[PDB]
């Protein structure tokens, strides 16, 4: 399992793999990675897959009804911090969460807080959590930015991605991609890892100790 | 020292199709080594053109299946007869499910029917309580055998046009209910041929705009 | 995790580690203002020590609404050594050692406090949390005077993050005084 | 512990030894193993002594409750509330009880309750740790409808051998003999029943 | 129970054209010593129910009681409880089926197996188990424990499918239930060789059989067999 | 515990111990607030009481409930205490759960809810 | 489990007069990728063996055949039958009993006299599974298991025989985290050996 | 598995099943379970299957080696003793559970060894996985005077109860049976009653359908 | 298992019970556990059937190469052999064996080497899990210079008894006696001493 | 413990860290000059490296001195390796990880292998021990070219070492090609 975030001047990119395995047999290969909590807020999944899905379900019931209660759209340190408590509450059940919370907000600008299942919360700029993060974050290290475009930094998020899949076996099957402005999250699709590869391969001339 | 749970082993299977789906199951019962039934059924039609499975402990999967019929029965008790869908019904089993996240029913559960488009839809679910909606998707215990047939059978993975030199992937056709039929009883007589735990027979639910209908085939008993 | 504090004539000085636990590009404050001329840092378990803090410090500011008057530093560091007590005996103890810097302004003068996990209160010179006594102490018991200036106590928590750097990146450096709290910015 | 109970024509008698020990040291020579609970409803205890005995008193005063509202209780009624005591309360208890009565209509009644808390009715009972060393000569011997001569040689004859091959059972034989004319006891030291 | 402590041994069953025959031994065991001879477990619920069970004896007079209580109750403000408002076969399984999933559910258990057998109203035979855990399962023929490694072999030569069930006589399905039985006090060290056993049929009553023994057995051979691999 | 329902509805459908809750913040002395273009100002009556008052520890009717927010009354002083405390406790949760200090409309409809429900429980007026 | 630790798989299958042996190129030490260059396939003559498990164990185990396999040759003065190869294998493997090598060998060949395919299969302690359709071995057993009883027919020209242990062979890896990084394939006829390398997605 | 061995009137036949696995997976679906020792000595083994097999062929060698020493046909205790004293010297470590039986001068025996060395002496024995069931049957049908053909039928028939109620055994029948004057007479797939029915396709692919990266030619 | 060997005014007696059992299953209904090991010297083993019959087959061969370099053992001879190789494996084997022995001078003598690798000589001897319930009933039924038929008897109902308790014995009832008119072998079956 | 080699196309690049695991102030060296064409790099467990590197360099320097000849570095490799294979199975096995090094004259080519304490030999164009590989493989993927020169090489591996500081000093760096070993002193 791989998943990253980070903010750019034009909001955040969201990437994730989506490979599930049960010790050697790979379960799935079509398994989603990101929690689609609101039209406005997403949270990437790591650890137990049922306790995000439905933690963060929740989550976004509680968003709507503060934004029924208050008339305004929920800050994300508020969400984030209604997740973290909660979780907290639980501590030493046997929950297993690392997230990353992903938002946009008038007056916080692009905002993302990892919310673990040990009470951590903390604000930041890149995440990189799973497996295969070592790879990824040293992709993302080397070509990060603030000045980046949109393409630019959704190809860069895919490459990370790329990276750690080909190295961790772990990880792969597809790259699911999103992208996180002011007016909302937009999707900007899945693309397989096999084609991927080979694609990058031609395109950049990396990987030359594989032979195609 | 008590141990709750036991294996029960078992199989099953759901396929989305265009415009159907299908959830077959092995009808063999055993604890370890012993054969405890050889017909006992393990897919049943819970109401709304909805068809259910939970394989693995037995005891948690019959009471699973039971609280999922009163689900549905209570479901039209309070919103005046409201057919039940099957993403809403994917959402209540995974409240169902995680209402026993600390001691969880030992299944793994697949549900099938159609969407609100008329889409075959298939939603499978993890003991804990997580869920996603599939087209294809095998559970129990010849998983691991079946899936990379069905991989290669139905998403024609690994296969090519015959002269592209491996640049043009053979293209996706929607399978009709038939070929569905035959792959699914191929893979549950291989499985039976190499896996201890499956035989004797096997039981496929047909879910259409039209209803549900059950067929059945004999496997080899040993 | 590197928390230390120098109490001076006049003034207590905190310095806390910017690290946190992975993968991840920031600048993470341990501390938190408990009153205008009390600060409080902590150290520990992920988690335990923001929500510790963050109760620490509501119960703090609800007293100060409450009375309209501002708790003298022994007494704060009293609260908290109490909850702390309470803490040990309880299902899910805290895990949090805390050090409290204050400027008594009845008796106008500093007082640096340290508590650990258990509820062990005691008020000293110059405390540490962690491992940083270890590789600390010599040069506090070396150089130390309790008649120091701001200066010179900063320039001896230069040479003590000096030498945790020699064998290990940068500090939160917070000093209290009878102006308040404030953060030192050309450290 | 090596006890029993055996019922015969005129009524029921129930024997048994009186070594209490803690390991390899006998913490008392001479113990009483026969417990009253109603006038001619008694009881022996094998297990732990705090258990049997704690289970004996609260028995002792529920009948007396029952007495007081109801009448005079059945043996399978003492039995029953016995089984209740030592059913519901298994996974914290180690009892084994014979529970011996009489009365007017049934004559002699005998009772089992093993370890689990199940009652089982039978015409003669042994339990203990001696037990085991006798079950075939007890087997051997047993008739009914014996006089009370008969059953007190054979009880007799029994906890002897029992005694004399169980480390954990000696010192004196006791036994208390329920009839219509009442309740007896009787004693038997070890210069007795050594020579049989 | 957390453990067993006085155990029964294995119940064995099996369904014929027009009912059920269903038996047990009559033997409490108490850790490889053969304690207790003449405990009868199968219990008749009214006139078209008996039911079978293994495992700890204590919890096997629990359920008794259980049982005797539905009867009670069922028998109450009802004036067809003669009738067609009787208890039924499926009624019994479905309570006690319940009352073992809900008590395995508590870390609380009644250590038994069994098998609930009987006709109902409509005429159709019923047969199910279920053991500690709550694993319920039905089958035409049905053992638990030892019996269910040899009584089954055996009696499924006699019914193998569900098309063999009209086939299968009284006489037939009885002759190879008591041959079970031989053969499980031939191979199985916690038996008896007192049973009980049980016919339960649509058109004539229940026939309740006590103090059967196992009949003639073959031991001559054993005068050959001399000491091991080169003696003699 | 006691519970009786003490606010209860007559028959012409009003509730007589709301009104004579009114009664008594008639009673009270005179509180008074005027909105500026850039501040607001809260002006309040001191009883006549005796001479030998001292007014450095008396309460003195305005309390902050917040650094930002203050309230004033007029009624019963103890009941207002209890207010003013509970006020106090909740903008206090409020800034631990959300980040941010309390807006003025939500401890108005906090302490107003809080009003309410002692209007519509039992046991108490 | 040391047989768990590097990963790959072997599958080999019986033609008309052919005989076919694939395995993967994957060598991980448990989750990382070490090589993709790692073939578990070596021959000895006309004989050829594919063994899965601990690389070491494969290394050493091949290093030690062919010392015997030329011992043979030499003393024998003619090459090594596969019916004999493979109850050599197992009398290596038996030698070890206790320390057991943790490996997974597989024999395939054409005996030379009578051309007729030979296959077979081995457990760490030298048991012989003879088959007259398909062996496999390898932490993707149970997937190879699934798609060769789908995939085989009993007589395959060497044509046909190639995609159909070329597909059972990617779809089991493609389903295995400890398999695939490549992928090679050898059809066997009596006076011919082709050695062909399979595209794979590599992940 | 499942291994049964029945006496008759002038001879002993052993039979058993075909099945191997390891745990849940069937690896192999025809294996053969009956080992000759020598000509008339025949030995059927449960447990670890290397194990039976490599005990049968060394104490078949030294068996062979003895005869020729001897001059003389090899005897069934002979082989009884040292696969006993074998197996005794590794207390158990060697998972062979064996039916022996054969026909030497002094007439027909049957035996059963386990792994820990002890020796029974039996006109009908099972071992395996599927025993209880074989020996069911065995106790319902097996009399004391039996000819062939009815020693054959028994033994087949309770292969055919483990067969078909025990898991850990299955596929087909294989017999042996030795008799006072004759020769051994070997059976192999005497009943075959798992045959697999036919698929609903053909998954034969067209040609060029896998990608190929590179060929070459192997010069062996 | 159930052995036990008594000696009489004519010699020895060995019996047994015939039940092997690998847990709850009986994996031989028909069981020889009284082996020779010499003309008149005989053994009945308790235990792992490995190691009693390991032992057996060691002793008889020692035994054989006694006599044909010295002459016919004795019973005691025999005892120390079986003796030397129980104390000396006592870590690793677990055996409890009655060794039964004739000759024209000592008439018939019984041994009993139970685990550990201690020898003991007695008038008879009884070991095995089912020995436990008969312990009394043997001993107050035991006298000396019985005749073969009550020694037989002696025999048959202390092996009934404690077939009938004890869940790892069963089958027939094998006897072995041994006198100066040779050795002879007796059986008898269920519906004989099931009636007793 | 960081061991990492580079193969680029007329040589090979060796680097390990100059660092140890205490208290003392020095500058460990962890290769020894199997030949003087080819060296050998190790890590692990301490004590078992230092041994099992001399007794290797003892017996190919035996074998040179005997045969008057040097062996190409594939017969070092394939001892190394049995050496490690036949350790895996003794009373006490060397918890030895090894990077070997060379450039084959007769053949005129540069070679790196990778050995690990079981016994797994692989020749690879980049190769890493320990946890160097999980930080370095992204960078080597990216970057690598089979027919880089020296210098190239030497910064493609001097971003490495950039990247392994980042996630923590200093490393040593060995050159081997057709003129022998030598050490890099401007890195």
């Amino acid at each position: 399992t791989t998943t990253l975030a980070f903010r750019f001047q034009g909001g955040i990119i969201v990437a994730v793999d989506s490979r599930a395995t049960a010790g050697n047999w790979v379960a799935s290969q079509t398994v989603k990675k990101v929690i689609e909590i609101n039209p406005f807020l997403l949270g990437t999944m790591a650890g137990g897959a049922a306790d995000c899905q439905f933690w963060e379900t929740w989550l976004g019931s509680q968003c709507r009804l503060h934004e029924l209660r208050e008339k305004e759209r929920i800050s994300v340190a508020a969400a984030s911090k209604i997740l973290s408590n909660l979780v907290y509450q639980y501590k030493g059940a046997g929950l297993s969460m690392g997230t990353m919370i992903c938002g946009y907000t008038r007056k916080e600008g692009p905002t993302i807080y990892y919310v673990d299942s040990d009470g951590t919360r903390l604000k930041g700029d890149i995440f990189c959590v799973g497996s295969g993060q070592t790879f990824a974050y040293g992709v993302l290290d080397s070509n990060y930015k603030w000045d980046l475009s949109v393409e630019d930094a959704l190809y860069l998020g895919k490459r990370s991605i790329l990276a750690a899949a080909h190295r961790d076996a772990y990880s792969g099957g597809s790259v699911n991609l999103y992208h996180v402005t002011e007016d909302g999250w937009i999707y900007h699709g899945n693309h397989d890892v096999g084609e991927l590869f080979w694609k990058v391969k031609e395109e950049e001339g990396s990987f030359n100790n594989v032979i195609g | 020292q008590f141990n709750p749970y036991g294996d029960n082993g078992g199989t099953i299977l759901g396929i989305a199709g265009e415009d159907f789906a299908v959830l077959a199951g092995d009808t063999r019962n055993i604890t370890d080594y012993s054969i405890n039934s050889r017909y006992e059924p393990k897919v049943f039609d819970c109401g709304d053109n909805i068809v259910m499975s939970a394989n693995g402990f037995a005891a948690d999967g019959d009471a699973l299946v039971k609280r999922f019929k009163n689900s549905v029965k209570w479901y039209h008790f309070d919103h005046n007869d409201k057919k039940l869908s099957i993403n809403s019904a994917a959402r209540n089993i995974q409240h169902l499910l995680y209402g026993k996240r600390f001691f969880p029913y030992y299944v793994h559960t697949i549900i099938a029917g159609l969407d609100e488009d008329g889409k075959g839809a298939v939603y499978s679910f993890d003991p804990v309580g997580s869920y996603e909606r599939e087209q294809c998707r095998a559970g129990g215990a010849a998983a691991s055998l079946i899936m990379p047939f069905l991989d290669n059978q139905v998403n024609f993975k690994n296969q090519y046009e015959p002269g592209t030199n491996g640049k043009v992937k053979k293209p996706l056709k929607y399978l009709s209910v038939e070929e569905v039929i035959k792959l699914v009883r191929d893979s549950f007589t291989s499985a039976t041929e190499r896996h201890i735990q499956v035989g004797d027979g096997l039981e496929i639910l047909i879910v259409t705009k039209d209803g549900v209908r059950k067929e059945f085939y004999e496997l080899k008993r040993d | 995790d590197i928390i230390l504090g120098i109490r001076v004539q006049d003034s207590v000085i905190l310095a806390s580690s910017k690290a946190v636990t992975g993968i991840s590009v920031d600048s993470d404050d341990k501390t938190r203002q408990l009153s205008p001329h009390t600060l409080m840092s902590f150290a520990g378990e992920a988690g335990d020590t923001v929500q510790f803090a963050e109760y620490i410090q509501a119960n703090i500011q609800l007293y100060s609404i409450r009375e309209d008057y501002e708790l003298s530093p022994q007494a704060v560091s009293s609260f908290v050594r109490q909850e702390l007590a309470k803490s040990i005996r309880s299902r899910r103890p805290y895990q949090v050692n805390v050090l409290i810097g204050g400027y008594d302004k009845k008796k106008n003068k500093p007082e640096l406090y340290q508590i650990d996990y258990l509820g062990t209160k005691v008020e000293l010179p110059y405390g540490a949390h962690g491992y940083s006594g270890f590789y600390t102490f010599f040069l506090l018991d070396h150089h130390y005077r309790p008649d120091m200036t701001t200066e010179e106590g900063l320039d001896l928590l230069k040479l003590c993050v000096q030498e945790l750097e020699k064998r290990m990146k940068g500090v939160i450096v917070k000093i209290v005084d009878k102006d308040g709290i404030r953060q030192v910015d050309d450290f | 512990t090596s006890i029993m109970a055996v019922t015969f024509k005129d009524g029921v008698i129930l024997g048994a030894d009186s070594r209490t020990t803690t390991g390899a040291y006998i913490a008392n020579r001479v113990t009483d193993k026969l417990t009253r609970v109603h006038d001619k409803i008694w009881c022996c205890r094998s297990g732990s002594a705090a258990d049997t005995q704690a289970i004996a008193d609260i028995v002792q005063y529920h009948l007396e409750l029952y007495t007081s509202q109801y009448g005079t209780p059945s043996t399978e009624t003492a039995a029953s509330v016995f089984k209740e005591l030592c059913y519901e309360n298994k996974d914290n208890l180690t009892a084994g009880i014979i529970v011996a009565g009489y009365d007017d209509k049934n004559k002699g009644e005998v009772y089992t309750i093993p370890l689990g808390g199940s009652v089982h009715k039978l015409p003669y009972a042994i339990a203990g740790s001696g037990s085991t060393f006798i079950y075939g000569y007890c087997d051997k011997n047993f008739r009914e409808n014996m006089s009370k001569e008969e059953t007190v040689d054979f009880i007799k004859h029994s906890l002897s051998q029992a005694i004399k091959w169980d480390g954990s059972s000696g010192g004196v034989i006791r036994m208390v003999v329920l009839t219509a004319a009442g309740v007896e006891r009787l004693i038997f030291y070890p210069d007795e029943y050594e020579q049989l | 129970t957390q453990q067993p402590i006085v155990t029964g041994t294995s119940v064995i069953s099996m369904k014929y054209d027009n009912g059920v025959i269903i038996a047990a031994d009559n033997l409490g065991s108490y850790g490889s010593l053969l304690r207790f001879n003449g405990v009868e477990r199968l219990i008749p619920v009214g006139d078209n129910t008996v039911v079978g069970i293994s495992g700890d004896i204590s919890d096997m007079q629990h359920i008794e009681r259980l049982l005797k209580d539905l009867v009670t109750e069922n028998a109450y403000d009802n004036p067809l409880a003669d009738a067609e408002e009787a208890l039924e076969p499926s009624y019994i399984f479905e309570y006690l089926a319940t009352v073992m999933y809900q008590r395995r559910s508590k870390m609380n258990p009644l250590w038994n197996a069994i098998i609930v057998a009987g006709v109902q109203s409509n005429g159709d035979q019923f047969l199910r188990y279920v053991n500690l855990l709550g694993v319920t399962y039905s089958s035409p023929t049905l053992a638990t424990g030892f019996g269910a490694h040899m009584a089954n072999p055996l009696l499924r030569k006699v019914v193998d499918r569900e098309s063999d069930i009209p086939k299968t006589t009284v006489q037939v399905a009885e002759e190879a239930i008591v041959n079970a039985m031989r053969v499980l006090y031939y191979r199985d060290a916690r038996s008896s060789r007192n049973f009980s056993l049980a016919i339960i049929d649509k058109n004539t009553g229940l026939t309740f059989k006590k103090n059967l023994q196992v009949e003639n057995m073959k031991w001559d051979f054993a005068k050959d067999i001399k000491g091991y691999g080169t003696q003699k | 515990g006691y519970d009786r329902a003490l606010s209860i509805f007559s028959p012409d459908g009003h509730i007589f111990q709301v009104e004579y809750a009114l009664e008594a913040v008639k009673r009270g002395t005179c509180a008074v607030g005027v909105k500026g273009k850039n501040c607001v100002v809260l002006g309040c009556e001191r009883r006549s009481t005796l001479k030998l008052q001292d007014t450095r520890i008396t309460p003195s009717k305005v309390s902050k409930i917040d650094s930002h927010v203050v309230l004033s009354f007029s009624g019963l002083n103890a009941d207002s205490r209890i207010l003013i405390e509970k006020a106090r406790v909740e903008a206090q949760s409020h800034r631990l759960t959300l980040e941010d200090p309390v807006t003025v409309e939500y401890l108005t409809r906090y302490v107003a809810g809080v009003q309410q429900r002692y209007t519509q429980s039992g046991g108490v007026r | 489990d040391p047989s768990s630790i590097n990963g790959g798989i072997v599958v080999a299958m019986t033609g008309k007069d052919c005989v076919a042996i694939a395995c993967d190129l994957r060598l991980g030490s448990q989750s990382l990728g070490v090589s993709n260059k790692f073939e578990k396939i070596f021959h000895y003559g006309h004989v050829f063996l594919g063994i899965t498990g601990l690389a070491t164990d494969v290394t050493t185990l091949n290093e030690m055949f062919r010392y015997k396999t030329n011992l043979y040759k030499l003393k024998e003065e003619r090459a090594i039958e596969p019916e004999t190869f493979t109850q050599l294998v197992s009398s290596s493997l038996y030698e070890r009993r206790f320390g057991p090598y943790f490996v997974g060998p597989v024999v395939a060949g054409i005996n030379s006299k009578s051309g007729k395919p030979f296959i077979a299969g081995f457990d760490l302690i030298g048991c012989i599974d003879e088959a007259k359709d398909f062996i496999v071995s390898g932490t993707a057993s149970d997937q190879l298991f699934g798609m060769c009883e789908s995939l085989y027919e009993p007589n395959l020209e060497p044509e046909d025989l190639f995609e159909t242990i070329s597909q059972a062979l990617l779809n089991a890896a493609d389903r295995d985290a400890l398999s695939g990084w490549g992928a090679v394939v050898y059809i066997i006829k009596k006076d011919e050996v082709v050695k062909r390398y399979l595209k794979m997605r590599q992940d | 598995t499942t291994i049964v061995g029945v006496k008759f009137n002038n001879g002993v036949v052993i039979a058993a099943d075909t099945r191997s696995t390891q745990g849940p997976i069937v690896a192999d679906k025809n294996c053969a379970k009956l080992h000759r020792i020598s000509p008339k000595i025949w030995c059927a083994g449960a447990g670890t299957a290397a194990d039976t097999e490599a005990v049968t062929q060394l104490i078949g060698s030294n068996i062979e080696l003895h005869s020729l020493y001897t001059s003389r046909e090899p005897r069934v205790v002979s082989a009884l003793q040292m696969l006993k004293q074998h197996l005794f010297k590794y207390q158990g470590h060697i998972g062979a559970y064996l039916i022996v039986a054969g026909v030497d001068p002094t007439g027909s025996h049957l035996f059963s060894i386990h792994a820990h060395g002890s020796t029974d002496v039996g006109y009908y024995l099972s071992l395996g996985s599927g025993s209880l069931a074989a020996m069911a049957v065995l106790e319902s049908h097996w009399k004391q005077d039996l000819t062939k053909e009815e020693a054959i039928k028994l033994a087949s028939d309770a292969i055919q109860a483990g067969i078909w109620n025990d898991l850990g055994s299955g596929s087909n029948v294989d017999v042996c049976v030795m008799e006072i004057g004759k020769d051994a007479e070997y059976l192999r797939n005497y009943l075959t009653p798992n045959v697999r029915e036919e698929k609903q396709k053909s998954y034969k692919f067209p040609r060029g359908t896998t990608a190929v990266l590179k060929e070459s030619i192997v010069n062996i």
